RNA sequence: AAUUAUUAUUAUAAAUAUUAUUUUAAAAAUAUAAAAAUAUUGUUAAUAAAAUUAUCAAGUUUCAAAAGCGUUUAUUAAAUGCGUCGGUCUAAGUAUUAUAUUUAAGAUUAUUCUUGUAUAUAGAUUUUUAUUUUAAUUUUAUUAGUAGCAUAGUAAUUUAUUAACUGAUUAUUAAAGCGUUCCAUAGAAAAUUUUAAAAUUAUAAC
């Protein structure tokens, strides 16, 4: 839904400074590095980038498949990898956007998950779990 | 194009009430380039343009942004 | 006629319109239906302008494939938006001088163009005009009535 | 009905009108013996047919040769739609020298898109027949691998396969 | 006076000064009125008299490339009825080599002009200019393998040919 | 009633194999190999039709001359036979 | 033969229900900039 | 096999993870109908390459 | 040359204007002259196809469409020409729709630009140069001082200065009237009504050209009409009576005494003059009735002009 | 396409036919878009 | 299009895939017709523009009435359209022009006379007819006339048919056609003559 709702611009106050109890900062800080959620962010990112481990299994690959937040580019999943998996070969990112699964609750109501964003890494040399039985 | 706030970068992404008519019919129409392919909007999966990344940069002819 | 064989529809099917998007633009703002404060009119396109028309005043190329067609020839001539108004600074061209700036400075912008209209009239009209062409009118005999040409001639040469 | 302008190029039928005329096709090879016949009939395309009146004006004269096509690099550099300001020639370039390239339109791109359809229909049918020529091809290679292994065992196993007669009456080379 | 005198042209196909306008004058012998009608033309043209096969010794006019033999339907075969000039058949082009020489488009309708054994388009051969089409540029909308030529010239009885009914 | 890339032949074709009626696969004599066949025209029907003679449908004044030329004149041969054997 | 029944159809007439934004912006004082007194 | 407007059967797509079933997707049950966009792309669209022109 | 007008005749009635000299089609649109522009119908404000509301003059016939074609020949016409600077008739440029011949004139600093074409001029001529008298050849653009009483000129300017707006049409011509004003000339215009005109003002002299078009143009063909396409023109007699007050009436009714288009066009009634100019001295009205010649007989002052209107 | 309904008034007297020249009621309440604005 | 329905959504391009949804032992009607001697309109309001065909799917002719070829919700002397003509317009468009109409092109001609609207008008009404609008009741001259012509009628004569409520011809006072009339007239709707496959009567014939 495009249409900006009121009540959403007042629920972001209220968590990014007190709202109706603390003054706000002043529009400089706002538009600055070190206003906190850009400053929480800067140092203290929030992303879930997480593993499909049917490609990467006991099944060799050199096309490893991660679930990646939507709003994460490719130059990021890069830059993610690089700097806190120390992954240090990728060549080509191959990036879908997946409609979050959807299904139907023992109650009735249709529970869908948040969606995601494939992102199928194309790693040089290639890499695989074991698994022993 | 969503943009970040601090990114000087200017994006069509607007939620203005004059703004949102054309917003939406890039979501569920899609262009239809004059070229003969279609663009944004293809297929089945509607965009979200609030969950793009952001705007990073103009395109170049010689390589593809700037 | 009996026979409607309705398969002549069905071809080349219109766009969707969505006409929700608009009913929904008139409420997410104050305004009703634009009642017919303006109702329309069908507005130009840029294909059936013709830029470099010799007509179009010379200053607007762009923004007068809008306008009408029955209104941008009149379209005043404004500016570039960007040119400066003639500014009295001091910058006299490089080698025009003194002797010759002391002289012409001492004509004002009245005393000057009177002194060109006159020259002009005189550079046309004689080397110009007494090379070929007649810029005169002539009597029953044929002799110059005037003595210089009159000065419309002038002004659309 | 989905506005002409937003095809990429024209439709290529163009449907009329006319409840009292039934028939799908435009009647072309009328609308082309008028024009290649009547010079007249499309506009000069300004330029091939400018070019004079600036030639006239220049040199006293009629041009009197023909006039080169595609228009100098130049010409028609306000116009944002010539394409009838011109013939469908695409708008002539800048005033430089530079080698000529296709100002690339939405229109140009959408041929390339056509002459590489074209070369992938052309070559998905190519090469149906060129494997349709080993299927059938084969099979008849193999099939006479069968009428052999079957000549061979019918002279052993003796089975003429001409009836319950002896070739006695065959011999007769009547029906019988 | 039968009133409704103004009228929708009802016969118009049930004449017969409308039969012999419906002939075509092919080249067959078939002296006239015995050509087919509606769809002016008869389907399978039999040539038993001469076989009408591609030859060996035939080349692209427009471009001169060999053609391939006959496997393939790469190549325009237009055999102008009996032409034996351009080849021992008729002019022969592979599908991409049939545009005009001259302004290097396509033929539009398909009806070319042999300039000095390079095809020409007609409205260049012929002097005008308007030198771009709309549809498809470079390549013409032409059938492959005389296919596309095979609604006229030499239908069956191509000549006298009465050794039929002869002794 | 079928030609070659450069022969002829000829066949009544039946209903069961009306889909090779157009263009066949077969072996040419003017060569030795199989050759697509073509259709140059009909020789008659593969049975009668209803209430009809045996030549219902005739089969041409083309597929004739073809026929005037292979067996038609062979004046040039009666010598080694003229139907005997 | 109207069109467009699906979907697309159904959230256009639900979610553009949602109350847009609403902000009194006062009208301004072009010809007389009142900062330039 | 290309990006071609086409239709398909509902059993074809393959059904969610049914109780009786685990979730049986369109290509694991027909894996020589997955669409190949390596063939597609290289023969049927074009290519920013071939039009560059700067 | 064999009468430089012919009435051409493809098809025996249809008779269309061709001129030995006409350019062909090829030297017609010229780039910097060629106006392209949608017409407007007949819709106005509101689209609305309307004509005009009876007081004004700006026309938007009801019955007007497809005046712009689009792909038809439009180059601009200059109506402005040079007093005395010779001209060079490089061209004779006849478009159709706009029914007046119009020739490229050189006008000797480079002016490729200037079209109006009297009756009887040559190509490849000079013009606007005068022969030993004041200036009367053909062609010459004059000041009305420079005429005589009863020779013909054309292209007329109203407001000296302000361009030709009268005698425009083909084969017109405004004639001189030897008027005794002190400063003004009245020249009879061809609607008949006689105006006085400033002696400044500049006509073109001669004839206005393609004489034969007061008759012998006529298409009767369904193509050639698109010279004029324009809306079709209903009886307004067959108007559903609740629209049109003429309607109805089981057969041919021959019509409501008092005609009207939809508000009134009385057959001489609706006269629609008014504002009389202080020039205008006899309207058509005063002079409809009494010859071409009579009206070329007296001397016109303002005594002439009828106190009353 | 659209329409005030009013009919547009001469370019001089900008307002002739209030919906109270016809003693229309237009509460909020009772047709709803009701209420006038020269009031 | 209420559907997994009549249904190639024709923007394109291409041309040999052995691509793959249709129950079943009967005669009535009926949808329907392969086949087949005579007869050729006697059927009927009226035969003839009436599916496909390898037996290759086409009636010819005369007369009378009838314009343009476009265009229409009960589909045409409907309404368009060119020309001429009437009126209007020289401070928004070129008065051999564009508005606003009436007609209809082509070819002959386009008659007699005015009580009202309009114009002009003079404080207004009331008065008032250069042109225009509408009118002519004995306008009725040209012209065609039993005609889409208020009844009278199947008009009276002539043909034509074995039989002429047909149709055409002559003239001719037509209940009150009439100069925008009349002629000329092509595919239409009639009337003949004539030929002819639809299973037209006869006639029933899977
Ligand atoms: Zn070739
Ligand atoms: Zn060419
Ligand atoms: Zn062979």
């Amino acid at each position: 839904n495009p249409i900006a709702g009121k009540i959403g611009l007042v629920n972001r106050k209220a968590e990014e400074w007190g709202w109706p109890h603390q003054r706000p900062p002043p529009t400089g800080l706002r538009r600055s590095p070190e206003y906190f959620p850009f400053f929480f962010s800067r140092y203290f990112p929030d992303v879930e980038v997480r593993l499909v481990l049917d490609s990467v299994l006991n099944n060799e690959t050199t096309r490893p498949i991660f679930h990646i937040p939507q709003d994460m580019s490719k130059q990021e999943l890069v830059n993610y990898l690089k700097n806190i998996y120390n992954i240090d070969n990728v060549v080509r990112i191959r990036v879908r956007n997946m409609r979050g699964r959807r299904f139907k609750n023992e109650v009735g109501e249709i529970k869908s998950l948040p969606d995601y964003k494939v992102a199928v890494v194309e790693l040089d040399s290639p890499v695989s779990i074991v698994f022993k039985q | 194009n969503r943009t970040h706030p601090l990114s000087k970068l200017r994006g069509n992404l607007r939620r203005n009430p004059s703004e949102i008519p054309r917003v939406l019919n890039m979501m569920i129409q899609g262009v239809w380039h004059k070229s003969g392919n279609k663009l944004y909007f293809r297929g089945g999966k509607p965009p979200n343009p609030s969950t793009h990344p952001y705007l990073t940069g103009e395109p170049c002819p010689v390589y593809g942004w700037k | 006629k009996s026979q409607h064989k309705n398969v002549l529809r069905k071809g080349r099917p219109h766009m969707q319109k969505y006409k929700e998007l608009n009913r929904w633009q008139r409420e997410a703002q104050g305004i009703t239906k634009w009642e017919q404060g303006h109702s329309h009119r069908p507005q130009p396109y840029v294909e059936r302008f013709n830029p470099e028309g010799a007509g179009l005043t010379r200053g607007t190329s762009a923004y007068a494939w809008k306008w009408w067609h029955t209104q941008y020839p009149w379209l005043p001539n404004v500016a570039p938006a960007d040119y400066v108004p003639p500014s009295p600074r001091g910058i006299r061209p490089a080698a025009w001088d003194d002797e010759f700036a002391d002289v012409v400075l001492s004509m004002s912008d009245e005393e000057i163009q009177s002194y060109l209209l006159d020259k002009l009239t005189e550079v046309i009209f004689a080397e110009t005009q007494r090379d070929g062409y007649e810029l005169r009118r002539l009597d029953f005999e044929g002799k110059p009535l005037t003595e210089l040409p009159e000065r419309r001639i002038i002004e659309n040469f | 009905r989905k506005a002409l302008q937003s095809y990429p190029v024209p439709p290529r039928a163009r449907n009329y009108e006319r409840r009292w005329s039934s028939s799908r096709t435009n009647p072309y090879n009328r609308m082309f013996w008028r024009t290649v016949l009547n010079e007249d009939f499309a506009r000069p395309s300004f330029w091939v047919s400018d070019f004079r009146h600036k030639y006239l004006a220049k040199h006293g004269m009629d041009y009197q040769g023909r006039v080169p096509a595609s228009p100098a690099p130049g010409m028609y550099q306000g116009f944002s739609d010539v394409h009838k300001i011109l013939a469908n020639h695409p708008k002539p370039q800048r005033e430089s020298r530079h080698l000529p390239v296709m100002p690339m339109t939405p229109r140009v791109v959408f041929e390339h898109a056509q002459e590489k359809r074209i070369d992938y229909a052309k070559k998905m049918h190519r090469d149906r027949r060129l494997v349709e020529q080993l299927r059938t091809h084969e099979f008849w290679g193999w099939y006479m691998k069968l009428q052999r292994v079957r000549g061979r065992w019918c002279k052993e196993h003796g089975v003429s396969s001409r009836g319950v007669y002896g070739p006695a009456v065959d011999a007769a080379e009547l029906w019988g | 006076h039968g009133k409704p005198a103004s009228g929708h042209k009802v016969r118009t196909q049930h004449s017969r000064r409308w039969w012999m306008q419906s002939k075509a004058h092919h080249l067959t012998a078939v002296p006239h009125e015995e050509a087919r009608s509606r769809p002016h033309f008869p389907a399978y043209t039999e040539d038993v008299d001469q076989p009408m096969v591609v030859p060996d010794g035939v080349c692209c006019f427009n471009c001169d490339k060999p053609i391939d033999g006959d496997d393939i339907n790469s190549y325009v075969w237009v055999p102008s009825g009996n032409a034996r000039v351009p080849t021992t058949q008729g002019y022969f082009f592979h599908v991409k080599c049939f545009k005009c020489w001259n302004c290097k488009y396509r033929i539009i309708h398909n009806q070319f002009y042999s300039k000095d054994s390079r095809a020409w388009c007609l409205s260049c051969a012929l002097g005008r200019d308007i030198r771009v089409p709309t549809r498809r540029w470079h390549t013409s909308y032409v059938n492959t393998h005389r296919t596309g030529s095979r609604l006229t010239g030499q239908f069956f009885p191509r000549h006298r040919h009465q050794m039929e009914f002869l002794f | 009633n079928a030609c070659h890339v450069p022969g002829d032949q000829i066949f009544l074709v039946s209903n069961s194999f009306t889909r090779r009626l157009l263009t066949r696969t077969d072996h040419c004599p003017k060569c030795d190999r199989l050759s697509t066949f073509r259709f140059m025209s009909v020789s008659g029907m593969v049975g009668r039709m209803p209430y009809k003679p045996v030549d219902t449908p005739g089969p041409s004044y083309a597929t004739l001359y073809w026929r005037k030329q292979r067996s038609g004149k062979i004046a040039s041969q009666p010598l080694n036979e003229v139907c005997n054997k | 033969f109207k069109q467009g029944q699906g979907m697309f159809s159904h959230q256009l007439k639900r979610i553009l229900n949602k109350k847009s934004l609403h902000k009194y912006n006062w009208d301004p004082l072009h010809m007389y900039d009142p900062r330039k007194l | 096999t290309y990006s071609m407007k086409g239709q398909r059967y509902p059993a074809e797509q393959g059904r969610t993870s049914r109780p009786g079933s685990l979730a049986a997707s369109r290509d694991r049950m027909f894996p020589l109908y997955r669409r190949n966009y390596k063939l597609n792309r290289e023969l049927r669209v074009l290519d920013h390459r071939r039009i560059s022109t700067d | 040359v064999r009468s430089p007008d012919h009435g051409y005749s493809q098809h025996i009635l249809q008779k269309d204007i061709w001129s030995p000299f006409q350019v062909g089609a090829n030297m017609m649109s010229y780039t910097p002259l060629y106006y392209d522009w949608k017409g407007f119908s007949s819709r106005d404000y509101f689209g609305h196809r309307s004509g005009t509301n009876p007081g004004s003059k700006v026309l938007l016939g009801h019955y007007r469409r497809d005046e712009v074609r689009s792909w038809g020949y439009r180059i601009m016409v200059n109506h402005k020409p040079q007093k005395r600077i010779p001209k060079w008739l490089a061209c004779v440029v006849h478009i159709p729709r706009k029914k007046t011949f119009l020739g490229f004139f050189l006008y000797a600093n480079g002016a490729y630009v200037a079209e109006l074409l009297t009756y009887k001029q040559l190509p490849r001529i000079i013009y606007n140069k005068a022969f030993q008298g004041c200036l009367p050849t053909i062609g010459q653009t004059v000041s009305l001082t420079e005429v005589t009483y009863g020779k013909e000129i054309h292209s007329v300017e109203m407001y000296p200065g302000h361009g030709g707006v009268i005698c425009r049409a083909s084969g017109t011509a405004a004639v001189v009237l030897r008027g005794s004003e002190p400063n003004l000339v009245p020249l009879l215009l061809p609607s008949k009504e006689v105006r006085l005109f400033d002696n400044m003002c500049h006509a073109v002299f001669g004839r206005r050209a393609g004489v034969m078009y007061n008759k012998q143009r006529n298409f009767s063909k369904r193509s050639v009409e698109e010279n004029m396409p324009h809306r079709p023109k209903v009886h307004s007699k067959t108007k559903r009576v609740s629209s049109h007050p003429a309607g109805g009436g089981n057969g041919g009714s021959p019509n409501l005494l008092t005609p009207l288009d939809w508000r009134i066009h009385p057959r001489n009634c609706v006269k629609t003059k008014y504002w009389l100019s202080g020039y205008i001295l006899r309207g058509r009205q005063y002079n409809r009735n009494q010859t071409v010649a009579d009206l070329k007989s007296k001397t016109y002052s303002w005594a002439n002009r009828d106190p009353v209107y | 396409a659209a329409t005030p309904g009013v009919g547009i008034a001469p370019e001089t007297t900008p307002v002739k036919y209030v919906p109270e020249m016809l003693n229309i009621q237009n509460a909020k309440w009772w047709n709803g878009r009701g209420k006038p604005v020269y009031r």
